[PDB]
């Protein structure tokens, strides 16, 4: 965090070096649940021949999703997190 | 003080570690044995704490072969720009089959070990062996074969360094029972995740249901521990067979040729009576079965004890929720 910055402009170039489409996460860490945990962003407009790189980001929004297992492996840190939950006593 | 033997503590894997292990799961070295990464970490409070690994691939088309270490070197480095520190002490191969500490994954290990002992060497064993119990396997050597180091060769220094008799049902560490303090955020997540977007939590737990009901899981491990287990026990009978015939069974053929001589001839040798006992191989204590086999009973008997806790559980489970 925080979003939308001078910088988000910035690492837009050096990210237009690679140039493909970017993917913008900004990760806040506020104490607040009306805060969203990581919010996804891709710029359009984004027409460049401009002056930089122009920001206006349009709604995206995060999920989870790879594997199975490791998702079994982050319920296992969450109920940890909760209170350990160690690896004897799982069944 | 539950800190190791005479150069380490115990250790601590932060889940940040874990969830970088399930995502090299058990595919890159299903069928094989790959060591599938570096256990890099601190010393802390009363324990290591690997605080974060990377992963070391290799050639896995569908056997392994070792790659050059320009991975390692410049991903060691690649760790130390952004983070801490090349500080390996440790491991982590997965791989193939409920937990099991193979003959080579003891000596790659004594050459670890020995080099660094602040070790330890872990066995990350998710739904493979049911899951099931001792999902973390930690295990480090013995400082007794770091004091009689190299090398266990089969007639000398098998039985001399059985002999010394150093453990081979040595103790292996617990590795969590406290707040780790990189619980942090991932309980901040908890919250947003259950209830309002409780999609992919329901989706880990419900894996249980599917963990029952279809193909033969405890009937596979039962299956491959009935040729696993037959394997060894066939080849330490076989082994012992051998040795005992040549120390007892030669021994009584050779010592009745040397009643026939009459044990002494005065004018001249006593050649015939010099040329008995001529070494064959094992004179006693076949050592490598001995350690490091011995290691692969404590781990089978580890692998039944919990293929059986699981079906102990429906037992129960089966006969009361009918019984209502």
């Amino acid at each position: 965090g925080h979003d939308i910055t001078e910088h988000s402009v910035l690492i837009h170039e050096y990210y237009s070096r690679e140039a493909p489409n970017p993917i913008h996460l900004t990760v806040d860490t506020s104490l607040q649940n009306g805060r969203m945990s990581i919010k996804a962003y891709v710029s359009t407009s984004m027409g460049v021949p401009g002056r930089t790189m122009g920001v206006m980001f349009t709604p995206l929004t995060v999920k989870y999703a790879y594997y199975d297992t490791e998702r079994i492996g982050v319920d296992l840190i969450m109920k940890t997190c909760f209170s350990p939950n160690r690896v004897i006593g799982l069944s | 003080g539950g800190s190791g033997d005479s150069a380490v503590k115990q250790v601590q894997i932060d889940g940040l570690v874990v969830l970088k292990i399930i995502k090299h799961y058990q595919e890159e070295g299903q069928g094989t044995e790959v060591v599938q990464g570096v256990l890099l970490g601190l010393v802390v409070e009363d324990r290591l704490e690997i605080t974060n690994c990377f992963p070391f691939p290799q050639h896995t088309e569908d056997d392994a072969d070792f790659d050059e270490v320009q991975y390692q070197m410049e991903m060691m480095r690649s760790l130390r720009h952004v983070n801490i520190d090349h500080l390996h002490v440790g491991w982590y191969q997965s791989t193939y089959y409920g937990s099991f500490v193979t003959r080579a994954l003891l000596d790659s290990q004594f050459s670890y070990q020995h080099a660094i002992e602040e070790s330890v060497v872990l066995i990350y064993d998710p739904i493979k062996t049911a899951q099931g119990s001792l999902s973390l396997k930690a295990y480090r050597l013995t400082p007794k074969l770091m004091e009689v180091c190299k090398e266990k060769d089969f007639s000398p220094e098998a039985l001399k360094k059985a002999n010394i008799t150093f453990e081979h049902m040595f103790e292996e560490v617990p590795i969590v029972i406290k707040n780790s303090h990189l619980i942090n955020v991932l309980m901040w997540e908890l919250e947003k995740k259950s209830a309002v977007a409780d999609k992919h939590e329901l989706l880990s737990l419900a894996s249980s249901n599917h963990l029952g009901k279809n193909l033969q899981l405890l009937m596979d491990r039962v299956d491959e521990m009935s040729q696993d287990i037959v394997k060894y026990n066939t080849y330490m009978r076989n082994t012992s067979k051998q040795q005992q015939q040549k120390h007892q069974y030669q021994q009584r053929r050779q010592q009745e040729n040397m009643q026939r001589q009459s044990r002494g001839e005065p004018p001249l040798p006593e050649e015939d009576l010099s040329k008995l006992f001529k070494p064959p191989q094992p004179p006693a204590r076949m050592d490598s079965l001995l350690i490091a086999g011995q290691i692969n009973t404590y781990c089978q008997n580890i692998k039944e004890f919990t293929a059986q806790n699981l079906g102990k559980l429906f037992m129960a489970q089966a006969l009361q929720e009918y019984n209502n």
